[PDB]
RNA sequence: CUCCGAACGGUAAGAGCCUAGCAUGUAGA
RNA sequence: GUGCUCGCUUCGGCAGCACAUAUACUAAAAUUGGAACGAUACAGAGAAGAUUAGCAUGGCCCCUGCGCAAGGAUGACACGCAAAUUCGUGAAGCG
């Protein structure tokens, strides 16, 4: 132990250092040194290694992930938070970073800081999958108003009728048929005559069918097909079949 | 630049210009398109132009 | 998603010059629309009358490609720069080199003369740029930091005075006097070769394989992403009426309007007789002073000259 | 040690299909 | 360009006059450690005193925060050997020329990216005070130092005369620090007992104002205490503490400093 | 008839051994 | 130290006022330690060298030279780094 392990330590320390010395390149030897010294649980030494490799190449996400995960394993919550904020400040588009970070927020339990990080993140308008991870988070707690406000900003940042339709399905799932009828009405209002297409109005016919307003279903279907672009062949046929379903059912 | 190194120089400038231009446009071989191999093919195309 | 884009009459090819024996790498216009200067990889430097399209003069300066030239509007000076590691200045009454600013380490790539402070700013594949005293062969600053060949510079009076775009895919704005980096932009993915400054909108655009981007001065506020001309872009030139020109690497020349970013023309040019199509390409552009006609130096030893289309109306050419 | 690295305000990649992966 | 518009020097290098006239010469000389051209300050440390200058790169003044014109710790007035050894800090500033100059310019970049008031690096992280450092400290202004180097000149056989500035800074062979370190090793401190089972603290000189209440109130900081027996007969207080590590901490802590109601009560091992 | 040339492009090879003109002007006690 | 108070008020002293604003590697240095193509002496073109190319990268450096002349003289084991399937793992998402 006392000196025979110190020998081992000097040896392999110098081996790692000599390897990354000759190379200065690939962080294979870097990371293996990080794990060598985390197995020696010399956390400050392994962190110094981490920062040295950060200087070598500040652009490795798996390097930053090794850093963060080591911090999570050795419980240095504040330092893990430091690392996390540094990364996400430097690479706003690496969503692995925001994902695992707000995951960390959930692990520590601070749903407040989870909200804040998700907020800073939505500023980069990341993507539908990001808003949807946001909404699944917000729905692990009820927070219905926060839910629909997420949906409202989301379907405007990514103004896609399909996103709006996910909004409408969430509205129905949470039984806000009032706001959901308003969802579809406002959706056709915004999408306007210029570019609107089939799925939205088939969806409106189907929602109103579930509301059992067949007369309004039909005024919707026909008035919409007349007001907007109509025809081509497969679209007309499928729409007519869905209208038959709306009538019968 | 002096008449000695004119050839070696211009060559350097040409090879590097090739590197910049294509091996920044053509990639989506993103890792490295084996540029070094595309430059081997450059040299061979030359050789064959010289030998008809 | 935009107000209806304005209507600019298209452009038609009318006059073609073929006098060089190599690629035509750069081309500039004289202050008074009487003649234009061409610098080629044939190592010549050729002055041409702008009206008669006739070669007024040729001068054998360099040792290798002339990669860029620029004519002085405050003097009868003409500054050349080439991959011979050297930059020269010509008097154009006696047609001769008068001073040569040594100093770079590799191929100059481009340069510009500051409109009021009498300095040059030259960018070089040696990962730097420099600021030259006009007369005394004095370089006040090595504007440094790009991790690779500073693929171009443009300079202007207002802050910031120096924009340089590079193969590091970055763009950098510099304070001239402290000669220090002020601001960076790093939006681009693939290297960025062409930067152009609007004349009256305090803005500027940068081109790369991805697509053009637009920015607002002095800070670097992104504005409006311009896409469509998906080819390695080599020069951007902007006109009085907001017509913006992207010459691509592979001959495909694309036109848009600066305001809405509306790509309203694609011209796809025809090569000379003997040149294989694979040798097609555009390497530089410039509107005349009066901005009626347009010069483009192509990668097949030719200089093509386009003219505003007179027979164009809103019905001959609608906007969509 | 130069100035700090500014955040890479960048786009995401759209990965290489088999088509262009061989093309 | 190393440029200081302020001097990094304690009052000791500053001088006694509250009004000091100081001139600065930018890049007037390279750093003896960094070889970096830095602003050198010239000012008269007094009438009949040596008109001195600041000679180090702000890198060198900042990292080890030695008063640049005193080369003394601006907080401790102490040489680098005594300071680092008291904070157990083995400062491995590399000895080689390349490493020395480059690392000094690097700690200078780190100083410029730090607030410049607290040191950039590891030594600026061990602000854990040393009692032996308090013992070695000289809190008085050594203005006689400010005089020039008409007296019997420095004797060559006294190992202090030949002044080794470079090693005395870089952490080797400081003669005055060695002498004062011999002094602070022979300074009074509480030696631990060979008899391990007694947590037996004696307080000699506790006086008539200290009762067992205030005595245990002071004893609380180091650990559990079992029993107290005060004798106004000997002005003494014999405390049996419950824990050995507690008694060791209490001994080292209250040895030669503990002043309960103004007077230093002798914390001694029991008999 | 009074128009006056300068340099470079060079003097060795070494052995053992001998001696020298310089330089700096050092904070803490 | 200059000059002044219808200064105490004599011309002796004290005061008050107006100014006149801070030298200076202050050391006689204390100390600190080296080399010549020099003298002699020797000795004698010591072949061993065809080492079968040059120019680069390149920051590999020093000398002469006023040199963005010119000119000297130098470093090569400059490599193995592996695009790439195969399963396994975890994470996310959909049902």
């Amino acid at each position: 132990d006392e000196e025979e392990l110190n020998d081992y330590k000097l040896r392999k320390r110098k081996t790692f250092e000599d390897n990354i010395r000759k190379n200065r390149t690939v962080i294979s030897n870097w990371i293996k040194y990080a794990q060598w010294e985390e197995s020696l649980k010399e956390i400050q030494r392994a962190r110094s290694i981490y920062e040295r490799a950060l200087d070598v190449d500040y652009r490795n996400i798996t390097l930053w992930l090794k850093y963060a995960e080591m911090e999570m394993k050795n419980r240095q919550v504040n330092h893990a938070r430091n690392i996390w904020d540094r990364a996400i400040t430097t690479l706003p588009r690496v969503n692995q970073f925001w994902y695992k970070y707000t995951y960390m927020e959930e692990m520590l339990g601070n749903v407040a800081g989870a909200r804040q990080v998700f907020e800073r993140w939505m500023e980069w308008q990341p993507e539908e999958q990001a808003w949807h991870s946001y909404i699944n988070f917000e729905l692990r707690y009820k927070e219905v108003d926060r839910a629909r406000t997420i949906y409202e900003r989301f379907v405007l940042v990514h103004p896609d009728v399909k996103n709006w339709i996910k909004y409408a399905r969430f509205e129905e799932k949470h039984a806000y048929f009032a706001h959901a009828r308003k969802v579809y009405e406002r959706a056709v209002e915004f999408f306007g005559d210029e570019h609107m297409d089939e799925h939205l109005y088939v969806a409106f016919a189907k929602f109103e069918e579930n509301q059992k307003e067949f007369e309004r279903v039909r005024v919707i279907y026909k008035y919409a097909l007349d007001r907007i672009s109509k025809q081509e062949l497969f679209k007309n046929y499928t729409i007519f079949e869905k209208k038959f379903g709306d009538r019968r059912g | 630049v002096t008449k000695q190194r004119v050839e070696s120089h211009f060559d350097l400038e040409l090879r590097a210009a090739v590197m910049h231009d294509i091996l920044d446009m053509m990639p989506e071989g993103i890792k490295q398109n084996k540029a070094r191999t595309i430059l081997q093919h450059l040299s061979e195309a030359w050789r064959c132009w010289k030998a008809n | 998603t935009m107000p209806k884009p304005q209507w600019h009459p298209p452009w038609k090819l009318y006059r073609v010059i073929s006098g060089h024996l190599g690629w035509v790498r750069c081309i500039a216009v004289e202050p008074g629309n009487q003649w234009f200067v061409t610098g080629s990889a044939d190592r010549t430097i050729k002055i041409w009358d702008l009206a008669s399209g006739k070669l007024k003069l040729s001068l054998t300066g360099h040792i290798s490609t002339v990669r860029g030239v620029i004519v002085s509007t405050r003097s009868p000076y003409l500054f050349s720069c080439g991959e011979d590691k050297q930059v020269k200045c010509w008097d154009l009454e006696y047609n001769k080199v008068i001073r040569h600013y040594h100093g770079h380490l590799s191929a100059v790539y481009g340069l510009d003369l500051h409109p009021t402070i009498d300095v040059l700013v030259t960018c070089s594949r040696d990962s730097t740029a420099r600021i030259w005293d006009v007369r005394t062969k004095a370089s006040v600053h090595t504007l440094s930091g790009h991790t690779n060949a500073v693929a171009t510079v443009r300079c202007q009076a207002a802050e910031p005075q120096i924009i340089t775009g590079s193969h590091d895919t970055t763009i950098r704005l510099w304070d001239l006097v402290a000669g220090k980096t002020r601001v960076t932009l790093t939006n681009h993915k693939k290297s960025v070769r062409a930067v152009v400054l609007h004349p009256r909108h305090y803005t500027f655009a940068s081109g790369s394989p991805d697509n053009i981007k637009q920015w607002k001065f002095p800070d670097g506020s992104f504005i409006q992403n311009l896409s469509g001309h998906n080819a390695i872009i080599n020069t951007l030139t902007v006109n009085s009426d907001g017509v913006l020109v992207s010459g691509a690497d592979n001959g495909t020349m694309h036109l848009w309007d600066w305001r809405t970013g509306y790509n309203f023309q694609r011209v796809h040019a025809a090569v000379q007789p003997g040149s294989l199509d694979s040798e097609s390409g555009i390497f530089a552009c410039a509107f005349d002073q009066s901005e009626s006609r347009l010069l483009t130096a192509e990668a097949d030893k030719t200089i093509k000259v386009y003219r505003e289309d007179d027979t164009a109306t809103e019905e001959t050419h609608p906007v969509s | 040690p130069p100035s700090p690295p500014a955040p890479v305000m960048h786009s995401p990649s759209r990965k290489m299909t088999v088509k262009e992966q061989q093309e | 360009w190393e440029d200081a518009d302020f001097p990094i020097l304690c009052q000791t290098c500053l001088g006694e006059n509250p009004y000091i006239r100081m001139t600065k010469e930018k890049y007037g000389k390279e750093c003896k450690i960094c070889a970096r051209p830095f602003t050198v300050f010239r000012w008269c440390p007094g009438v009949r005193m040596r008109f001195k200058k600041t000679e180090v790169c702000q890198t060198c003044s900042k990292l080890k925060n030695v008063c640049q014109t005193c080369l003394l710790d601006l907080e401790y007035g102490l040489p680098i050997q005594v300071r680092d050894a008291g904070l157990s800090f083995k400062d491995d500033m590399p000895k080689s020329d390349v490493n020395k100059e480059y690392y000094t310019q690097n700690m200078e970049r780190e100083i410029s990216n730090s607030d410049g008031t607290r040191p950039v690096g590891m030594l600026g992280k061990a602000t854990s005070t040393s009692d032996m450092l308090l013992k070695l400290a000289r809190t008085t202004p050594y203005y006689k130092r400010n005089r020039p180097h008409h007296e019997k000149p420095t004797d060559p056989d006294d190992p202090l005369a030949d002044q080794n500035i470079k090693d005395r800074y870089y952490g080797i062979n400081d003669p005055v620090a060695d002498k004062l370190l011999k002094r602070a090793s022979t300074m009074p401190r509480l030696d631990p007992p060979e008899d391990k089972t007694i947590t037996t603290l004696y307080v000699g000189g506790l006086g008539d104002t200290i009762t067992e209440t205030d005595l245990r109130n002071h004893f609380y900081q180091f650990g559990e205490i079992r029993t107290i027996t005060v004798v106004q007969r000997q002005q003494c207080a014999f405390i049996q503490f419950a824990t050995r590590q507690a008694a060791e901490v209490a001994a080292e802590k209250s040895f030669n400093k503990l002043i309960v109601n103004g007077r230093r009560l002798n914390v001694k091992w029991g008999r």
